[PDB]
RNA sequence: GGAUAGUGGCCUACCAUGGUUUCAACGGGUAACGGGGAAUAAGGGUUCGAUUCCGGAGAGGGAGCCUGAGAAACGGCUACCACAUCCAAGGAAGGCAGCAGGCGCGCAAAUUACCCAAUCCUAAUUCAGGGAGGUAGUGACAAUAAAUAACGAUACAGGGCCCAUUCGGGUCUUGUAAUUGGAAUGAGUACAAUGUAAAUACCUUAACGAGGAACAAUUGGAGGGCAAGUCUGGUGCCAGCAGCC
């Protein structure tokens, strides 16, 4: 079954040279090279394979500070979107997701983290200025005696009574 | 109260639908709609009727 | 670069396509001679249309022109060659009063009808698209065929096909598989 | 294979680049179709001019089957045909042979290649290659 | 008589006449000045994009008392404020907040639809999903 | 008189004060390249026309120039303007509104595929080259045709008419069936053949390919115009419906 294939076919095949890309015609069965052409849609680095069934082939520091971002500009949402995108598809140990706040929160293995993706959300594909917020919370409420006093009700219709205890 | 958006949606009743052999479609239903509408002869009362409510 | 391909629709919808003194006839026309949709049946009125409007202009004018008799036999010369028209009236008159019928009983799906090999419109439909009816030499599968007032003396069955010899049939021959391995 | 009964039509000869010119048409009941390699040489016998000289193409199919109609050709001789019929079709017939070549691009990238440098480059070969050197 | 002159030679004086008599339609007017263009918040689009920034509670004419929950949409290319209105029960939870929402028109060609004033589009589709589908079950709305 | 290959204020020195204009000059806007045409309709007419054909303008904005018969050429250069690549920090290399393909933009628009086999063009020329072009891939922009189903036998209900032997048969019918039966090809499979530069497409045809639980066809409405409920359950000026009332 299909979970996560596509049938797109090879652009072009290249062996980069210090950024100095040149073009190849066909590649060994060995070494490491540089593809372009399908990359396209991709959320996580995978494999790639040609036969029907094909058999074929974790880091230390989890993420760990989770910060806020919010765009200075307002016509930003389409070019938010874009940016967090393809930033974790340049980014492949992020785990960038909107959580409660819904903005997208930026994760990492440490503080150096949040300082390349200064520069990453200022000058790359977001290209746009931001701020950071303080990161999110989440708290809980619970009791831990049985109700001392008991409780009631009051409503405009004043003859319903509630006696309840927690 | 902007909240109410769809009140009456969610308190409607949940109805399924009904197991219905699919009616045959193309020169079969204007061959459906001959059958049970001119030559039959059951809904020419007064009006020649035919989606009438339960008299 | 290409040169474009001339295309034209052979349909018009009425202007008024919302009233019950029209649907009734034409459901009965529907039933009656099995049509499966009804964008056939305005290309009806259509090719009604177009002889009428080449009738209409032609008669404007006065008589022995040139071209006005050229049209006049040539056009009387279509319709009596496919037969929608009789051979006893070539006056210019009857070709503006041809109706829906006329353009419609003369199409293939009727025409096994009347020699009686269908007996029904729809069956007869069951012999035309699952290419069972051969209106030629060669098989067709067009219900609107148009026969041109001599595939009578030329009809026959298709000889790929039950009735006309050749082959007994395809599930026929399936179950005749299915009885003899049952049998033994 | 049954009543195949092989026909010509419009039989035009031209001594021009001698061949004849015609249209055939052949009606096959109870048989799907007629493949080239004996489609051929059943003109040989009735033409006596050889079997792989003869030349056929197209053959478009009727609706409903039982009838094929298309362009055949023979010729004169089998030394004619080498240098008259374009060798485009001799490797369907297999008297050629299709000659081995990659696609267009690898021909541009080629040419480009030998455009950007000037002369046979044997001088220059050897200059760049002791310059790398030291 | 009549009015209108009949001379064979008047031919560009019942010309010019014309023109200044056709220049009274609401179609010819608005054709040439652009209003679609300088004035509306659409520049001659069928359809068009926005961002919602706040809701609003819009009450109706007489003699309806209801609101028909609109919502506050700014266009991109242009840049003002324009009232969108939700067509179908339920919708406003998908249109809340930052949607790129798209609209569209009401079919009255610049004036108010019905009993609802202040508005005159209407949103079809949400960050690519339209709306008509969703209500039918048969798409989902992303989140973000 | 100069320059042009040519006539000409094209330009030059002199002379005259003139030329057009309410018969719409001149200036402004054009979501203005023009035409051949397209949509719409008895007729008249209105709108559109960048878009396959013809004639014009452009290669980011101008200006200048050689070669060349033919250029103010940019897939030829020179300088500026605003972008913009490589720097081993001196310098050098460029203008996709050419074929694909990318970004920003937008309601809005496809592959960085194969071939000169076709219609031609170019050169020294039959042979070579051409993202001119053709083929294929996406594609519900628009056009044509056309699947999803029919036919027998039993149980009811009928119309002419035969006996007038009672409300008995009903011999020919047309429909409803928690009725059953055979024949029938198509979509999808494709052995094989034709097709095509090789294929992928069409038709033919070994063979596999329905009994509905199946091989499942939807988009909207049912107060009026606009034909389609005084059916059932839920909400009760709230949700809402509604292009209009």
């Amino acid at each position: 079954k299909k979970d996560d294939l596509f049938i797109k076919a090879i652009q072009r095949v290249v062996l980069m040279m210090g950024r100095f890309v040149e073009p190849i015609d066909d590649c060994p069965a060995g070494n490491i090279i540089g593809l372009v052409g399908i990359d396209q849609f991709l959320l996580k680095t995978g494999t790639l394979t040609t036969s029907e069934t094909a058999h074929n082939m974790k880091f230390s520091v989890s993420p760990v500070v989770q910060v806020a971002v919010e765009v200075k500009n307002a016509n930003d949402l389409p070019k938010l979107v874009e940016g967090l995108k393809r930033l974790s598809k340049s980014d492949p140990c992020v785990l960038t997701y909107m959580s409660e706040s819904g903005e997208h929160i930026v994760a990492g293995t440490g503080e150096l983290h949040l300082e390349i993706c200064l520069q990453d959300l200022e000058h790359d594909h977001a290209g746009v200025p931001l701020k950071i917020s303080p990161p999110v919370v989440a708290y809980r409420e619970t009791v831990e005696s049985e109700s001392s006093q008991t409780a009631l009700s009051k409503s405009p219709n004043k003859h319903n009574r509630i006696y309840l205890k927690a | 109260s902007l909240a109410r958006a769809g009140k009456v949606k969610s308190q409607t009743p949940k109805v399924e639908k009904t197991e219905k052999p699919k009616k045959p479609k193309g020169r079969a239903y204007k061959r459906l709609l001959y059958t049970r509408r001119f030559v039959n002869v059951t809904l020419v009362n007064g009006k020649r009727r035919m989606n009438p409510g339960p008299s | 670069p290409r040169a474009p391909r001339t295309y034209s629709k052979t349909y018009s919808t009425p202007k008024r396509p919302y009233e019950s003194s029209r649907l009734d006839a034409e459901l009965k026309l529907a039933g009656e001679f099995g049509l499966k949709n009804k964008k056939e049946i305005y290309r009806i009125s259509f090719q009604l249309s177009k002889i009428r409007r080449a009738a209409r202009d032609l008669l404007t004018r006065d008589e022995k022109d040139p071209k006005r008799l050229f049209e006049g036999n040539a056009l009387i010369r279509r319709l009596v060659r496919v037969g929608v028209l009789s051979e006893d009236k070539k006056k210019l008159d009857y070709v503006l009063a041809l109706k829906v019928e006329d353009f419609l009983e003369r199409r293939l799906q009727t025409q096994v009808y009347k020699l009686g090999l269908a007996k029904s419109v729809h069956h007869a439909r069951v012999l035309i698209t699952q290419r069972h009816i051969a209106v030629g030499k060669q098989i067709v599968n067009i219900p609107s065929f148009m026969v041109r007032l001599d595939s009578e003396k030329h009809i026959d069955f298709a000889p790929t096909s039950p009735f006309g010899g050749a082959r007994p049939g395809r599930v026929a021959r399936r179950n005749a598989a299915r009885k003899a391995e049952a049998s033994g | 294979s049954d009543a195949v009964t092989i026909r010509t039509r419009k039989v035009i000869s031209n001594p021009l680049l001698a061949r004849k010119q015609f249209v055939v048409d052949v009606l096959h009941p109870n048989r799907a179709n007629v493949s080239k390699d004996e489609l051929r040489e059943k003109l040989a016998e009735v033409y006596k001019a050889e079997k792989d000289a003869v030349s056929v193409f197209g053959f478009r199919t009727q609706f409903g089957g039982g009838k094929s109609v298309g362009f055949g050709l023979v010729y004169n001789s089998v030394a004619e045909a080498k240098k008259f019929e374009p060798t485009y079709r001799l490797v369907r017939y297999g008297l050629a042979e299709k000659v081995e070549k990659a696609s267009r691009q690898q021909r541009k990238q080629k040419k480009n290649r030998d455009k950007k440098i000037f002369g046979t480059g044997k001088r220059l070969a050897k200059k760049v290659a002791r310059r790398n050197a030291d | 008589g009549k009015g209108k002159p009949r001379g064979l030679n008047s031919a560009r004086k019942l010309r010019v006449h014309r023109r200044n008599n056709r220049w009274a339609e609401n179609n010819y007017k608005k054709r040439l000045l652009g209003t679609a263009f300088k004035s509306s918040p659409f520049g001659g689009s069928s359809h068009a994009k926005g961002i919602v920034l706040e809701k609003l509670g819009i009450e109706s004419k007489q003699p309806n008392s209801a609101i028909r929950k609109c919502v506050r949409v700014q266009l991109i290319k242009n840049g003002k404020k324009v009232t969108a209105f939700v067509p179908n029960d339920g919708c406003l939870n998908f249109v809340d907040e930052n949607d790129e929402v798209l609209l569209a028109g009401f079919g009255r060609k610049g004036k108010a639809k019905g009993d609802i004033p202040g508005v005159r589009f209407k949103v079809v589709k949400v960050s690519g999903v339209s709306l008509l589908a969703l209500w039918k079950e048969k798409k989902e709305k992303p989140r973000s």
